[PDB]
RNA sequence: CCCGCAGAAGAAGCACCGGCUAACUCCGGCCAGCAGCCCGGUAAUACGGAGGGUGCAAGCGUUAAUCGGAAUUACUGGGCGUAAAGCGCACGCAGGCGGUUUGUUAAGUCAGAUGUGAAAUCCCCGGGCUCAACCUGGGAACUGCAUCUGAUACUGGCAAG
RNA sequence: AUGUUUUUUUUUUUUUUGGUGAGAGG
């Protein structure tokens, strides 16, 4: 299936083409509700769906058009299990260098 | 000429969230979005196949607010031009100028949109149009007057489409307040649940 | 996957020594939106348990129709007893132009835009039994070709 | 009115009686009063609990009734509480030193008494009859009876027309009487009329 | 059928009669009421349905039914008729609410059917 | 046509809700009434009123009238043993159709051109009235008719078999 | 020898498929 294992740095472009949209707002839910937030850390378009094939807000609940994405919920259509593998980015304003390799010793 | 009852009760009938309301508030909190209107609510027995095709109709009427002869000229049109019947039908709704405005996001709902280009709010390519049913063409820009710039409801609309999702086929600008009608949609840009074949069948009786 | 149509429930009627007994037939079809399609005709007592009959019916004996896209591949007239259907394919957008039973069937096969007329009789069963068997004579380019020893551009 | 009643012709061979005492010409027909006194007031009281067969036994001037119920909890109470309040009206219903024991009914969707019960309280709350009869009917066989039938009559869906319908399923002999026939029936005080429910469950032969 | 049948005499197109002559293309027709009465209906219903036999201006003769419950005809009444058929030999209704025929008293639902003023409140 | 003024202000009804047919409940005795075709005799979703709904909307119903559905006069596109429909049977003029080969003709047939087929209307791409209707530029079309020049498989004529 | 000799609506729809810290045993 899959020879050796690489790692190497992380460009800027290697970092946006992992990304599925990026983060915002830091508000993390609703927390009086259940919904999250849109579109903040824990967002709709950005990854997915909490529910499965199934506009979190309100269209697609059935098998048919699994992929439509409506201006009312900014939402994409996939599987429960869709959010583990999509990470975000976040555009920090001012460049920070890493820890890592400036701390390693 | 225009519907002016209660909204809600409309989507209620049709099942789905019409977008009769702004969208500040949740239209499961405002109503009862599943039961149907009337007494007779609960009881929801499976419709005929002529009857599935009218409500379907509706739905889309409802959606634009255009009654029922305009709707029929707009078939009529879309049948007469090339290409996809039902699809041209939608293309001929949206460029509705009302209906363009309130993509745009200087009407909060599709009514205050109508309302705005009734009242001499705006303008397309410059000029004064007056008109809901004025159909906006590629490249055409189409802009919020000075008079009508200075007023509290179209900056609350801009904020609820920015809260909404953009569409690809226009271009607006919020400080502006003029957007660009780019090119006529494709279906794909348009909502899925749409049934416009059904539509179509229908006045092919 | 399979979506199934209910076309028609008729009450029927057996007289005995005491008086009437009825039952219900149940006229379904089904199909998976492609070529694939079969109408079940069943009978019971009680209509859902007919209506199952039906089903279970049309779910074997199933046949498979050549479908250019959306539509049909050419025009075709089929019959079956009193019903004699002619359907005429048509361009995309114009959907299912078809009456009462014969448009379930096309519906469930997967044809979207088709003009069909049903002359002579229109008694579901018999109109259905009619549109599958057109739909089941109907032949391919690719198949013509075969047919005749020959290539789909020679035929276009 | 051509059947013969299922339990009643079985009371010498398979079934047994409720009433179980002895009583010369003279007290019998007290006694019986008495049965039925009590019996009334137990069919009042534990509605709500799911009460299939009371059984009164009398001997030596006090009375020992048995009730066989789906859930002792309800009846029972707190241990102890509901049982001895039940006792001492059973005594004043009766006249004499009371005792109440509490059978615990294994399998309530076999006991075709409670299963009428049962279906007449789905009827009461406006439940469509036919789906009520085939779920009594359809439990019945899960669980393990040999045959069940359920009948049902008269202003069915609140229809002008009365009529009736019944469901079987396994076997259900009546004339073999060797059979294990657990018969009973109830009645559904609907807003259009009455709905009588009569339901059969054939446990098994008996062999001796 | 035969094509050269049909060449020698061609298909002949089934000519329609009217069923309410007495109009002669015209939507209404006024009428003078000659007499006024009612009459019981075929098997199997039972009435006393209100009918009055009308001497039209083009000079027919007719029989006109009268719909909504009472009427205030009388003979020498000058009526409009609006043709259809109550389902023997009555092939009109009295147009209630037009010349001498009053609209039906008390009438709330399908009111222009029956020549009814709106109700005011 | 444009600008200014005031204030939600002056501006919604009609038909229908038994099935066909979108829309259901309650209250009033084969009467009163309904009805396009197929209810009402005391629990009427069918009559009348109400509440609720559905469809149209400055209109909405009804009537009349035409085509449609009607492949129900079937050229496209039906039939006739029993459903309506094979002359009782023949001969036979007119008429319709006509085995096979060659040659010729070119009437039918086909091709191209020319003339005409008024404008408006219809349809296509445009333009102008804020849009639309409406107006309007150019095209296409007007399936035809006539004439000229070809083609000659098929049908016809003539000549030989 | 003989039967159109007491008709009246006693009406057609399913089910559907989690971190932190403390303590014990070995
Ligand atoms: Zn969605």
């Amino acid at each position: 299936e899959f020879d050796a294992i690489k790692i190497a740095l992380a460009s800027p472009d290697m970092i946006r083409s992992w990304s599925f949209g990026e983060v915002k707002k830091p508000e993390t839910i609703n927390y009086r509700t259940f919904k999250p937030e849109r579109d903040g850390l824990f967002c709709a378009r950005i990854f997915g769906p909490v529910k499965d094939y199934e506009c979190l807000c309100g269209k697609y609940k059935r098998l048919k058009h699994r992929g439509v994405i409506c201006e009312k919920c900014g939402v994409e259509v996939t599987q429960t299990k869709v959010r583990r593998e999509r990470m975000g980015h976040i555009e920090l304003a001012s460049p920070t260098a890493h820890i890592w390799f400036l701390k390693s010793l | 000429a225009r519907y002016l009852g209660p909204k809600l009760k409309l989507s209620r009938r049709e099942g789905t969230d019409l977008f009769l309301k702004s969208g500040v508030r949740a239209i499961d909190t405002k109503c009862k979005i599943e039961q149907a209107p009337g007494q007779h609510g609960a009881r929801k027995p499976r419709l005929s196949d002529y009857g599935v095709q009218l409500r379907e109709k509706q739905k889309v009427r409802r959606i634009y607010g255009v009654l029922e002869r305009q709707f029929r000229n707009y078939y009529k049109e879309a049948a007469r031009l090339k290409g996809n019947t039902g699809e041209n039908l939608l293309a001929l709704l949206e460029g509705r100028l009302d209906n363009v405005v309130y993509r745009m996001g200087f009407g909060a709902t599709r009514a205050e949109a109508r309302q705005l280009v009734s009242h001499k709010a705006i303008m397309v390519n410059g000029r004064v149009v007056n008109i809901a049913s004025y159909q906006v063409s590629p490249n055409d820009v189409v802009s919020i007057r000075e008079k009508a710039k200075k007023q509290s409801r179209v900056k609350a609309a801009l904020e609820l489409a920015e809260q909404r999702e953009k569409p690809t086929w226009l271009e607006v600008d919020a400080g502006k307040m003029e957007g660009t009608f780019k090119r006529k949609p494709e279906r794909s840009d348009l909502s899925a649940d749409i049934n416009e074949h059904l539509i179509v069948e229908l006045y092919s009786k | 996957e399979l979506q199934e149509k209910l076309i028609a429930v008729n009450r029927v009627s057996k007289t005995v020594k005491g008086g009437r007994i009825f039952s219900f037939t149940a006229l379904t079809v089904v199909g998976d939106g492609n070529g694939r399609v079969g109408f079940g005709y069943g009978k019971a007592r009680e209509v859902p348990a007919a209506i199952q009959k039906a089903m279970e019916k049309a779910r074997r004996n199933m046949i498979n129709v050549a479908l250019n896209n959306g539509t049909l591949q050419h025009p075709v007239k089929g019959v079956h007893t009193g019903s004699r259907v002619f359907m005429q394919p048509a361009s995309e957008g114009t959907g299912i132009i078809a009456g009462g039973a014969m448009r379930a069937v096309l519906e469930v096969a997967g044809v979207h835009n088709v003009l069909a007329k049903a002359y002579g009789s229109t008694n579901p069963i018999n109109v259905v039994r009619a549109t599958i068997d057109g739909l089941e004579n109907m032949n391919s380019p690719e198949m013509v070709a075969a047919k005749r020893g020959k290539s789909v551009e020679e035929i276009l | 009115g051509q059947k013969v009643h299922p339990n009643g012709i079985r009371l010498g061979i398979v079934k047994p009686w409720n009433s179980t005492w002895f009583a010369n010409t003279k007290e019998f027909a007290d006694n019986l009063d008495s049965d039925f006194k009590v019996r009334q007031y137990l069919t009042k009281e534990l509605a709500k609990a799911s009460v299939s067969r009371i059984v009164i036994e009398r001997p030596a001037k006090s009375i020992r009734v048995t009730i066989h119920t789906a859930r002792p909890g309800i009846v029972i109470g707190k241990k102890g509480e509901d049982v001895e309040k039940l006792r001492k009206v059973v005594a004043d219903i009766a006249g004499v030193p009371a005792q109440i024991n509490i059978a615990e009914v294994r399998k309530p969707e076999l006991d075709a008494k409670l299963v009428a019960d049962s279906i007449t309280s789905q009827l009461e709350r406006r439940v469509m009859f036919r789906r009520a009869m085939k779920r009594a009917v359809q439990n019945a066989m899960r669980l393990g009876a040999k045959g069940i039938k359920v009948e049902v009559s008269g202003r069915l869906g609140g229809a002008e027309i009365a009529r009736t319908e019944w469901y079987r399923e396994g076997r259900v002999p009546l004339h073999t009487l060797r059979a294990d026939i657990d018969y009973n029936t109830s009645e559904a005080h609907t807003t259009y009329g009455v709905i009588g429910v009569k339901v059969w469950i054939f446990k098994g032969e008996i062999l001796g | 059928a035969t094509v050269n049948q049909l060449v020698r005499k061609p298909r002949a197109r089934k000519v329609a009669k009217s069923n309410v002559p007495a109009l002669e293309a015209c939507p209404q027709k006024r009428g003078v009421c000659t007499r006024v009465y009612t009459t019981t209906p075929k098997k199997p219903n039972s009435a006393l349905r209100k009918v009055c036999r009308v001497r039209l201006t083009n000079g027919f003769e007719v029989t006109s039914y009268i719909g909504g419950e009472g009427h205030n005809l009388q003979e020498h009444s000058v009526i409009l008729i609006r043709g259809g058929r109550v389902k023997p030999g009555v092939r009109y209704h009295t147009v209630r609410g037009a010349l001498d025929c009053s609209g039906v008293k008390d009438r709330k639902q399908a009111r222009s059917k029956y020549g009814v003023k709106r109700p005011k409140a």
